[PDB]
């Protein structure tokens, strides 16, 4: 088990326990588990992140601005902005996503990813 | 020792090296191609509709060569040229 | 012994292929892809 | 008909080897299977009930 | 003596002729194909906890279609659906059938095997080959149109690539099988081989082989299954 | 000599350089290949199973040439062309 | 000159372009798959069991076509295909 | 013996040492500029469009050794130099 | 023109392709595995320690076939098969 | 037999090894260069210009050598060495 | 003729091939594991004492079939084998 | 009765082929893996061209250095075949 | 026929495989040597001089195969072992 730490700029989100962390960095989609040699890379732009815990369903997040970094440690990773499956809306997922704006489309499908249906 | 004899001995041996240098060929760029198509999927699962039009291009240019051997094989062993 | 030849096994062999795909074009796939729209 | 008893040894250590180690992990994706189903038809009686 | 071809139970019809093994291997693989659909058919379970031979064929009727989803739109070409399906399982249990105990002695030292995959039969391979070419060459005429397709292929993905292209397509079919053919033909020279040690040292190498064809087979069956739909979608677009 | 002797021998001489092109073809193709999946599992362990699909068909693509070579191998060593 | 000379010797030149081809292939494509095995247990150490999976895949896809190599191999150097 | 036959032999296992080298080449050298092209469209997929002009230029320059070779076909296996 | 000297001079070239090509695959294997824990063990220095289980594997996978390759060449010049 | 027989048959084999090679290093080198020149275009569109003028200088060398080859082929047919 | 001589060449033509064989496996697997050196050293200044390690083994592999491989040269060139 | 004389050279012509089939393997290879890598370096780095010729050219030079020797030797082999009678 | 012309065939052929053997392998792992070398130096320029230690061990060893090559080629021309 590894100490996954999701951390905005203002507010550290969440932080504890994880098996796996799943996410998708510019250069493709990565896996980290527990002994994970350092790392540092940069979330996609509408990059999703899936926190599998031991006897705890798993845990999607959509993120804004991302970055990993993997240490002997623990696993961080960096959101200019992040929203929990829970505190997500399918409706504004959908109007905000498929809109002109790049970082309001780009919000939007890291939102729909984050929920499920993509 | 009749021609003929000579003849299809060389014209069997030139064929062999023929498509096994044909053979050579298609496997490696078969695997070196596919190795692509692999990390490509790996890395972006949603690209395996879209790494298909080139790959498939360079297996089609690998394969053409290793094929056009294969007649070739075929005119040395059923065929052989210059067979009296 | 060439075994390379096409003989005439391959009209047959063919022939049977087809009584399969019969069977299976018509009573094995549409009532497996009936059940996987029900679930 | 020594290679007859050859190839009857060899089918034996092939049937041994496959209700060894291939017939209990595909009995059990079976079993999953099925169990995936069943929770899922009594999801759906459960719900017409709720 | 290893005997390689020497069919057996070969006839002669319409001034033709034909191998009786290979035939009666065949409708073997038939009739077990014929039986399992039959077993699905009777025992369908549209609410009920499905049995063995209903998961077996909805888990192959899902792989297909999805990679029919993923290769052209399924609602596109729904009949490769059956086709690519059925191939596999026909190939497939063509294979799986070798893997019983059926090679015994003729009494001249030499193994003969009572049920031969019929894979290892040019004729068997060529007629599975052909029927997917003249299938899907038949569909990228409907789907593109009797001028078009002949057209379109020789264009293929660039233009200036035209020769290449032509033999592009000739290499489709004979691919198709040869290979095939090899992957089974091989194993029945192997097992042969395998004969010619003694009982009591041949059960092991036998054994093995025969296991390492399983998967073989699989595999081959899973193969041409894929390659069979994406050369239909290849040949449905635009 | 006896011609068919020569035939056969250059029969042989073909046929083993057609394997040996054939093995040397598949070995690179399926390590390579394999080095591709096991490098795309290493970096994303739950890719497995989308990867299998990928991959054989490259394997499927790669043991082509080697088979198809095998094939001929048995026509040079068992029916061989051009025998008097 | 006896026949079976000539045989013998282009049966045991043919084996032996067998088993170089099967011997290259065999250790090429086991030593690029232990590679990619050895780079994904550097990166991801906890995934050793999960990359033994694949890894070994690949060295029977590979393995097997070396001793197919080797058997036939023996079908050149102990039953020769057509001596006389 | 006449001597044709054994200058026809040579000119057959020379030309099967041709265009088996040149579809060696062809393929390898072909497979990995699939492999550059796939991987470039992975990466980035709108350069796809962009990637031909260089991908050809490879594919045809490696095509051209192999043309080439082949053409030393007519000149081996058909009019065989120095044949009397 | 002895039998046995024709026979002889086969098996001796026999063997000098079979270790030709196990020394070839066995070379190139054991360098690319090495490479891969080479590359290991300077991102990760003290990852070495499991890098050894794997690259072991690997380097018996490669020698293994090479060893059995030796194993066939002995028979070969020694114990020649089908010699007079 | 005409001892000239026997030059031009070793002559056209020499040659076929000649332009056999030539193909197999022309090929693959020109596809390694065409591979990199592939992958840095993809990393970045304006290098194009920028990077024709190492990538031609590696072909050249290359092809250099291939075209030698082929001088030194077309000596071993026409003007056949020691021909006597 | 003599029979000595004909096993004399037979297994000069084998020792040659010995020697090529094992000549490319260590240049091949040389190069190999010096450029994984190389580059451990250029990201690692530091790893240099402890990369030279990993290192002489994977080149004690190379060198080993290598120089096996120059011993059997040797029987078969010196001590030939079968050498009635 | 073939003369010694065409038995040599046949010997000699087959392996100056064999010569200058490794030597342009050899070749052609490392001029490739070495422009692979000098083009890559110069698609990254732009202002690394002077600097990379240095080691570039070294590699070259080793490569081509075999293979003219190869071609040297040819030549011995085929004009002034050795144990030539 | 005289002994010695078959002897000293079959020597030049070995030596012709001796070197051929050695040049490739001397070329490709030079230039897999200068590759990591070239790269190395791209990515980090102060490594200039740190680089050029490591790399040297590599080509001497890469280089010392094709020297002792040429070195029993001689042996295998100037004083053919076993001439008589």
């Amino acid at each position: 088990d590894l100490n996954v730490e999701i951390v905005a700029v203002e507010r550290e989100l969440w932080s504890g326990p994880a098996t796996f962390v799943f996410t998708r960095t510019t250069a493709g989609e990565i896996g980290i588990l527990p002994r994970h040699i350092p790392l540092v890379a940069q979330l996609v732009d509408d990059a999703m992140v899936r926190v599998e815990r031991e006897g705890e369903d798993d845990l999607r997040i959509a993120v804004d601005g991302g970055f990993l970094s993997v240490t002997e440690e623990t696993v961080r990773i960096l959101v200019e902005n992040a929203q929990f499956e829970s505190e997500i809306d399918a409706d504004a997922a959908k109007e905000d996503a498929a809109s002109d704006d790049e970082r309001t489309a780009a919000w939007g499908r890291a939102r729909l990813r984050a929920l499920g249906q993509i | 020792l009749d021609p003929n004899a000579i003849i299809t001995a060389g014209a069997l041996i030139g064929g062999g090296l023929i498509m096994g240098g044909g053979a050579i060929g298609a496997g490696i760029g078969d695997g070196i191609a596919g190795n692509a198509l692999i990390s490509g999927i790996a890395r972006q699962p949603e690209a395996q509709g879209r790494l298909f039009t080139p790959f498939f291009i360079t297996v089609g240019l690998v394969e053409a060569a290793y094929f056009i051997n294969l007649a070739f094989m075929a005119l040395f062993v059923f065929a052989t040229p210059g067979l009296q | 012994s060439n075994f390379l030849i096409p003989n005439g096994t391959f009209f047959a062999v063919l022939i049977i292929f087809l009584i399969v795909l019969g069977v299976i074009s018509k009573w094995v796939v549409p009532p497996i892809s009936k059940v996987l729209a029900e679930r | 008909m020594s290679i007859f008893i050859g190839q009857l040894i060899g089918f034996a250590v092939i049937a041994f080897i496959i209700v060894k180690w291939v017939v209990p992990p595909v009995r059990t994706l079976m079993r999953n299977q099925q169990e995936a189903v069943r929770a899922a038809l009594a999801e759906s009686a459960e719900a017409a009930k709720k | 003596a290893i005997h390689v071809g020497h069919h057996t139970l070969v006839f002669e019809l319409f001034g033709m002729t034909f191998n009786g093994d290979t035939i009666l291997a065949t409708a073997v693989t038939a009739v077990i194909v014929i039986a399992l659909a039959f077993y699905l058919r009777a025992k369908v379970t549209s609410t009920g906890v499905p049995s063995g031979v209903q998961l077996f064929w909805e888990a192959l009727t899902i792989q297909m279609r999805q990679q029919i989803e993923g290769s052209i739109g399924m609602k596109i070409a729904p009949f490769v659906l059956p086709l690519s399906v059925t191939i596999f399982v026909f190939i497939l249990i063509s294979n799986w059938l070798a893997v019983l105990p059926l090679q015994y002695g003729g009494a001249d030292g030499a193994a003969a095997e009572l049920y031969k995959a019929p894979a290892s039969d040019i004729n068997f391979v060529l007629a599975l080959a052909l029927f997917v070419f003249v299938c899907y060459h038949a569909a990228g005429i409907w789907r593109r149109g009797i001028v078009g397709h002949p057209i379109k292929v020789v264009k293929g993905h660039v233009a200036f690539l035209a020769p290449i292209n032509i033999v592009e397509e000739l290499a489709k079919p004979i691919s198709l099988a040869l290979r095939l053919f090899g992957n089974i033909f091989a194993g029945g020279i192997l097992v042969a081989l395998i004969a010619m040690f003694p009982w009591y040292i041949q059960w092991f190498p036998n054994a093995v082989w025969k296991t390492f064809d399983l998967f073989v087979g699989l595999i081959q069956a899973f193969i041409f299954s894929l390659l069979t739909i994406l050369y239909f979608s290849q040949s449905m677009e635009l």
